[PDB]
């Protein structure tokens, strides 16, 4: 029923960042987890999907190649892999559980990242 | 009383999935039939209906009885508790027992193990008409049967001598046709399974 | 993809008064919008699943309306602590969102 | 209370045998029959049928389903039919007929207290009826229902009407769902039909049945007789209008032609002639005469007296054939 | 915990249980209220003279012996205790033919109540005998019914009931027929008497009015364009004999092949249609027409009438038609 | 050596309750769902229904089906199906099914070790598609096929797309036998419905078909144009051919009414009036009112008769008012 | 020999799990199939599916069913095969389909004495055919019978055809209402549905129609029917009612022909052979017709060379076409 997320972050542009979030309270067995990305004073911009139970993945076409997805089943924990790392990939991040009737159920606290 | 003791004896330790005299000798089953009404010759479908009292006749050592009674009478509850030919129509598109008001079989057992098994059925065979000279044609519609699993060397079937007799060929269904005459015949079919035994029964129909 | 155009930017209104959204659809979603709402330095909550349904917690004042391409989301008096940024978005295909609107006195 | 009812239904079948009739060495075991037509369905011609609704009811005594409680007749639910003994009756010209199975097996079974049965079935039995289709459509048919035991012989199961042998088959008065007859009555007997396997009691029960005429004078009569007062429009034309009488003769034969043909789609392919093609001979011979006449008097063409005696006599020549066709098959 | 407690809950209940005994065996009839979802109309034939109807027919009694102190909500068991529990012999007398659909598994419903109440609903297609008089046809209105017994349970062991009076049957309004449309419903509980004892009977009676566009489209506009077709051979002069006659014969012909073509999608009566008037109707006009110029021919090739048959016959079938359509409407 | 297996499936069925719902007293049991669309079969416009052979799956959660073993996915076959419990999924639309059982129950059921089901089935669903025949033939429907949860209310079962929703419904490429619409494409929406009973949850694919007008332009198109220019081509002939101009008018008659009459079979006695009945009401008109003309000139005939000026204007009107009916007419419908 | 037979079949049937495959947890079992066709039913376009009836037989080796105390094979009774394990095989383009139960259910159970299982049916099968009537009736349809497994994957299960080619017989004494088996094939493939791989053997057949019926009911009857309107070239122009009385029933013959032929046919949207046959004959009359409305236009309204050029160039561009369209289709 909680989504924990990892600290934000402070690496240089061109760089590679690891960025995580453990569930609590489920299985992400049964539920899609999907990412999204928050731009500061903009709005939600989708990432990709991953099923767990799977280890299928889609992601946006502006986001393939950039930005994959993985898991793994003992932790109950999701991860991003984000790569070359730009001025426009400063936001805040969350992992969002798929509920009832695909709506996006259960959000992390998000994740900031910041590139100098 | 008596007659519950004697079922109770006959079906303790009984299979119904052996045939008797399993690894001994083929069983010897004689068959009879009587035919009820003929019915439409299809031209356009190539088949024709009939109505038997297709009966059976054999022998199970395990059915024995020593009693006063010579003969069980039975109804349809203690058919599917004693072995049964696989008997099916060779030649028969589609048929079907009948249900109502209880499925119409017959089961007699005498007390040295004569089983006669007699059922009702309606069958849809099969005449290919070789439809030239029509309407003045004359035509021998055929009635194939035999068993399904069980080869020669298992079961061998038998007419008797009064094996297959009609009604009165006055109420029959037939229409356009008149029942000229019939012949039983036996023979022996090689498929893919083993040696098969089949009894035909030809009806000799010419078009009025 | 599926582009969300709701409008408008922000709404600049008091409290206790009828506010309407409306969330409009470029292809086909067949009741399958979600509604969110983003409160500063906060992560978003859901508050309407499918077209028109209320999650639990919601309060009764927060009312959906839902069709095959055109929805709204309409709000019955608005109090002092619904003055945040709502989102729209579908899964009826692969998820899009809309820019969101915002709420201001 | 109802755990009384449990106790006795459990004592009954505790010791029952359902493959053994009552009575063996004791006696003859006797079936009080009765049926209750609720609709005498459509009778179909072409397939020599007739379907009927009944409510079959039998009735026979079991010595071993004695039982003294509070209440006199158990009446019971109908899975109760499949652990007792009932007879095997089944219809010797039966089809095709179903048991009610909506939304329970319709059956009924009433245990009175010193033994009886009552076992009504809800059956829509088909049997064949033969017909001589002679006399059509002035005939009337007699469908009959014949019912007997199975694997019982007649020392071991008899049957029997349950009431005086004319009100054991009761006719409901509102149903009826015969168009093409009426059913005039019925009447019952009993035989014993001997077979290779032994001696079988049989009830029959035949159903009179009459055709009503009133279809095939509108289909069939009307137009047969419309077209030879139409063939016959020709004698009154002029001698010299060639084309005029030829239309008037080439149409009349194939609309006649073209009855003739439609007649027999309610009748099997028989080999004999009905009296409704005794009608459209002897019509299609006047229109054809008509043919006749013309080609006689296109011969001698170069008022004819033969298109003057032709108004005369073909008129009169078919109306004594519809005295004498209409009163031979209508006594 | 809860699905191991209602085991324990459900199992106590059909231990002991008599199904071969109705509730109540030696006392009051039980009631039974009974309540109909009509789905969907299907085809109403009158070749065969019946209807077909898709229902969720349901079904409402108290067993004493299904009454549980424990789960506090309504346990909707799956549709295979049916079999185990008691539930009336509920029979349609006029079902020429009827089924329960079973896909995936077969549609029926259970549900018990704290206090003993079973809710069992069932789905059936039944295709209920319906005797029609086609008299007026096709300008009829056809009483359909339903009609609800119990087959061995005389009204000293059961009882039937419109659950809801006229809110027992609903979804009649919804239904769309192609050639019928649903003027009226009504629902009759009655006691009928056999030979065996008196049943409850509870009838559903739906009224049928007849559409009359496609009859229109179909029948009666061919039947009126040869009577029209058959008025242009008097303004045909005398000595054409060859073209008056074909006007006659092929519209003669066109109204037999019409009649004997019309009279195929309907059952062998044995009484005349009001269609049937108006086709003989429209023959005798068209028979007059084409007498009308062998009265012609007979005056002038054998021995003012053209311009009178110009008047009569365009107007003494139009007075036909008033007749027709104020006493059959 | 097969022991070891069967111990585990009976420490699975050993106390289990198939009349129970998983997690009866605690949740909702969620079920996910999609459909395999083998073969879109043919639609019946008579009946106003449509065939679909597909396999259905369904998936849910179960907690007492828990196991510990060397396998971890239990392909059984379908005896095991009816041990335990499955959702009771019926077709609200449908009209009768068939769940096909030639050689042997065609069913699947595969238990993962965690208690995750898969119970697929090959069915022929005969559903009810209510048509609108106002624009026949050139007309499109969409015929739905509603499924849902006889008896189990939206508090204790829910049904959702195991996929996404535009990717839960998958029609094989081959699988077509429409030999007189074409689908173009599928639709799908999850409701909520009310009855007598209680609020359940009906999933709502759409099937969107479209009809081909290949067969109606040579059943009765073509031959009421060629019936039309057959009555065309009488304004050509000789004034005085009393009888030939009649043949030529009551020959067109009879064909335009039997082509009315022979346009109206396989489509069910609707009260309304198709386009095709529209376009048979002219094309009958254009047709008796050559018999007007033709009536008109032979009431106006009498050292030689001459060409009438009625012929001369019906040699040019009337083939042009049929040419500006038929621009309107096929760019009324065919347009959108 | 009796309590042998017996004790060693209820040894056999005891301790026996139908819900586990054989080798359940090891490599999958190999399933050979045999086919006696015994007939060919019915060959509707109408619904597109053909009538099959069958003697179909499986064959695996069930190491658990093993007996060497009897060396001779076991028939059993056909209700046995409610105990034993038997493959899922179901038909992928079937429709409806039954086994015969007259006397009994038709179906059969040997066991070999190393574990061999001699499982066979009679089936008679409503395959769906999908037709291509582009041709008609000069065409060659192809109808197939896919036999896949429905749950067990090709880790779970392999197919093969039993004998190779001796797998299918009794394919030439199969006389068809108008159809040809000019050949038959035997294909063995996996599928890959989303649920896994799933073996699948195939049955096709390539039916070659007969044009005996079709040469004489549509095809001479249209020729003698074109043939007819070509006497009304011959006729003098003076008489218009005979040639305008040929012409329209030339022409209202066609379009009862057309008709009459196309409606048992489905409701397809393309044209065929025989409607792009009866639409050229169609063109050819209302040329006749048109004509003799162009004779009697330029003789009347503004004449012995029209009639003249058109009973030679009527025949030339008929046959012209009878032998393009023939070309064309055969
Ligand atoms: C795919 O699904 C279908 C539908 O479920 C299955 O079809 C069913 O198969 C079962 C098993 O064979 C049938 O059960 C048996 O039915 C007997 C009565 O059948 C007759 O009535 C029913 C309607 O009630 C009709 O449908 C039948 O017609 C069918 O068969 C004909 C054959 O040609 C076809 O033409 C039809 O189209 C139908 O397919 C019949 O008219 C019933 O008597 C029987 O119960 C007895 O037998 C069992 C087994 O031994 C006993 O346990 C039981 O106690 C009964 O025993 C009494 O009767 C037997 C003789 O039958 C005596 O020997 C005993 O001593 C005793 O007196 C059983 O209920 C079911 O009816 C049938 N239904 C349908 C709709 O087809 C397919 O099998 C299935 N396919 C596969 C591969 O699984
Ligand atoms: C179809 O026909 C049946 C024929 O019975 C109609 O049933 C009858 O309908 C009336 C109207 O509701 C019922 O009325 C009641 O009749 C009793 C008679 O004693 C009277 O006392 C009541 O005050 C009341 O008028 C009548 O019982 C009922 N008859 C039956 C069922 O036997 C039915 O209404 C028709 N349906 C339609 C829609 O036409
Ligand atoms: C009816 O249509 C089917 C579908 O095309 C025909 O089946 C096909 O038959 C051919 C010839 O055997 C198969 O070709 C195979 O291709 C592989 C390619 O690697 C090759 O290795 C094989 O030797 C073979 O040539 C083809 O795969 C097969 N199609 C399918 C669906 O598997 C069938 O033959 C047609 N009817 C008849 C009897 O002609
Ligand atoms: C018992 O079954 C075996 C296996 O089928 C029979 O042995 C085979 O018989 C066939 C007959 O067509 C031969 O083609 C095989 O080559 C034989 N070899 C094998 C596989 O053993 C055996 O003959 C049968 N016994 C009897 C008495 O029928
Ligand atoms: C004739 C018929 O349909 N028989 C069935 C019977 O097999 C079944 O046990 C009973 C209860 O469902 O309903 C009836
Ligand atoms: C039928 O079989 C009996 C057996 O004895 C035989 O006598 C009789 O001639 C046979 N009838 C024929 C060959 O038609
Ligand atoms: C049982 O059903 C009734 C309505 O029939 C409802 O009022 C009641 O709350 C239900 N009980 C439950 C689900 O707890």
């Amino acid at each position: 029923v909680q989504l924990q997320q990892s600290g934000a972050e402070l690496v240089k542009p061109g760089a590679s960042v690891k960025l995580s979030c453990t569930a609590s309270g489920f299985n992400i067995k049964d539920t899609y987890m999907y990412w999204v990305k928050q731009r500061p004073e903009q709005g939600l911009e989708w990432i990709g999907r991953i099923d767990p139970a799977n280890g299928d993945t889609k992601y946006d076409p502006k986001f393939q190649g950039k930005a994959t997805i993985t898991t793994d089943t003992f932790s109950n924990t999701a991860y991003l892999q984000l790569s070359s790392l730009t001025s426009e990939d400063t936001a805040v991040y969350y992992c969002a559980r798929k509920g009832l009737r695909w709506a996006m159920d259960y959000w992390g606290q998000g994740t900031s990242v910041t590139v100098s | 009383g008596d007659v519950t003791v004697i079922l109770n004896n006959l079906l303790e330790g009984y299979d119904n999935k052996l045939r008797p005299d399993i690894g001994v000798k083929p069983t010897l089953i004689h068959t009879d039939m009587y035919v009820n009404s003929i019915g439409p010759v299809n031209a356009i479908n190539m088949e024709y209906t009939i109505d038997i009292f297709f009966a059976q006749t054999w022998y199970d050592r395990r059915l024995k009885f020593n009693s006063t009674i010579k003969v069980l009478r039975l109804n349809s509850n203690m058919v599917g508790k004693i072995w049964i030919p696989d008997t099916f129509f060779r030649n028969s598109k589609k048929a079907d027992a009948h249900w109502i008001t209880t499925p119409n079989r017959m089961l007699r057992i005498w007390n040295d193990g004569r089983v006669l098994y007699t059922l009702r059925l309606t069958i849809d065979a099969e005449c290919q008409l070789q439809l030239h000279n029509f309407p003045m044609d004359e035509h021998s519609c055929p009635l194939e049967f035999s068993s399904y699993g069980y080869p020669r060397e298992e079961i061998v079937y038998q007419w008797k001598r009064s094996s297959v007799e009609v009604g009165d060929t006055r109420s029959w269904r037939l229409y356009q046709f008149s029942f000229v005459g019939l012949r039983n015949t036996t023979e022996v079919v090689k498929t893919t399974s083993g040696d098969y035994v089949v009894m035909s029964v030809y009806f000799d129909l010419s078009r009025r | 993809n599926i582009v969300m155009t709701q409008s408008p930017k922000s709404m600049s209104m008091s409290v206790g008064e009828r506010v309407t959204l409306s969330c409009k659809a470029s292809e086909y979603v067949g009741t399958y919008v979600s509604w969110y709402q983003q409160k500063p330095e906060q992560s978003p909550k859901l508050l309407i699943y499918g077209a028109s349904n209320r999650y639990t917690g919601v309060p009764d004042r927060f009312t959906g309306s839902g069709s095959a391409t055109d929805f709204t989301l309409t709000i019955g008096s608005v109090q002092a602590e619904d003055l945040a940024d709502y989102h729209c978005g579908q899964s009826y295909s692969y998820p899009t969102f809309g820019a969101g609107t915002k709420l201001e006195l | 209370n109802i755990t009384i009812f449990t106790r006795i239904l459990d004592r009954l079948l505790d010791g029952y045998d359902n493959r053994l009739r009552p009575g063996l060495g004791d006696s003859i075991t006797e079936v009080f029959t009765n049926i209750y037509v609720t609709s005498f369905g459509p009778v179909s011609d072409t397939d020599m049928e007739y379907t009927i609704d009944v409510f079959f009811r039998q009735k026979w005594k079991d010595e071993r389903l004695k039982f003294k409680g509070p209440m006199n007749i158990l009446r019971l639910n109908n899975l109760m039919a499949s652990k007792i003994w009932t007879p095997d009756t089944f219809f010797h010209n039966g089809k095709k007929s179903v048991a009610h199975n909506m939304t329970m097996p319709n059956k009924l079974l009433r245990i009175q207290d010193d033994g009886t049965l009552l076992y009504t079935m809800r059956l829509t039995v088909q049997a064949e009826c033969p017909m001589h289709l002679e006399d059509f459509p002035m005939d009337a048919h007699s469908c009959p229902l014949k019912f007997g035991s199975y694997a019982y012989t007649t020392s071991e199961v008899t049957y029997i009407w349950t009431y005086n042998a004319s009100d054991s088959v009761q006719v409901a008065p509102d149903g009826s769902r015969l168009n093409q007859y009426d059913l005039l009555g019925q009447s019952i007997g009993k035989e014993t039909i001997k077979s290779s396997t032994g001696e079988y009691t049989v009830m029959t029960a035949h159903f009179h049945l009459k055709r009503k005429i009133g279809y095939f004078v509108i289909q069939t009569y009307l137009p047969c007789i419309m077209t030879v007062i139409l063939s016959q429009v020709s004698f009154w034309l002029n001698r010299e209008s060639v084309p005029a009488r030829t239309v008037f003769g080439v149409t009349t034969v194939l609309t006649m032609t073209t009855l003739s043909i439609s007649a027999r789609n309610s009748l099997p392919k028989v080999a004999y002639a009905t009296a409704m093609d005794w009608f459209i001979a002897v019509c299609y011979a006047f229109v054809f005469s008509a043919l006749i006449e013309f080609a006689t008097v296109n011969y001698f063409t170069k008022v004819s007296k033969i298109d003057r005696m032709s108004r005369i006599v073909f008129p009169v020549l078919f109306g004594t054939f519809n005295l004498v066709y209409w009163a031979t098959y209508l006594n | 915990g809860n699905m191991s407690f209602v085991k324990e809950t459900v199992d106590k209940l059909l231990k002991g249980y008599d199904i071969r005994l109705r509730p109540d065996f030696g006392g009051p009839p039980v009631c039974v209220g009974m309540n109909i979802d009509i789905a969907s109309i299907d085809m109403v034939s009158e070749v065969n003279m019946d209807y077909t109807l898709t229902m969720y027919f349901q079904q409402y009694w108290r067993d004493k012996r299904l009454a549980y102190s424990g789960i506090p909500l309504n346990l909707t068991l799956d549709n295979r205790v049916a079999d185990q529990l008691w539930v009336p012999d509920t029979y349609f007398l006029n079902d020429k033919k009827s089924f329960v659909h079973g896909v995936t598994v077969k549609n029926r419903m259970i549900r018990l109540h704290p206090d003993g109440t079973v809710l069992y609903g069932l789905r059936i297609t039944t295709t209920a005998a319906c005797m029609m008089d086609l008299r007026r046809y096709p300008l009829d209105e056809q009483n359909c019914t339903l009609e609800i017994e119990s087959y061995g349970y005389t009204t000293d062991d059961i009882e039937f009931y419109w659950r809801g009076g006229d809110k027992a049957v609903t979804g009649v309004e919804r239904i769309e027929l192609p050639q019928f449309s649903i003027v009226e419903h009504r629902l009759v509980s009655r006691n009928v008497v056999f030979a065996t004892g008196a049943y409850p009977r509870l009838s559903l009676s739906f009224r049928l009015k007849r559409n009359i566009g496609y009859f229109i489209l179909q029948t009666y506009m061919p039947s009126i364009l040869i009577t029209i077709l058959s008025w242009v051979s008097f303004w045909i002069n005398y000595d054409a004999s060859a073209a008056r006659v074909a006007l006659g014969i092929t519209t003669v012909l066109t109204m037999t092949t019409i009649n004997t073509h019309l009279r195929e999608t309907l059952p062998k009566i044995p009484y005349v249609k009001a269609i049937d008037m108006y086709l003989m109707g429209c023959f005798v006009f068209v028979f007059l027409a084409l007498l009308e110029y062998a009265f012609v021919n007979y005056i002038f090739f054998g021995r003012a009438i053209d311009r009178w048959s110009r008047i009569v016959f365009p107007f003494t079938f139009s007075l036909f038609n008033l007749v027709y359509w104020l006493y059959y409407v």
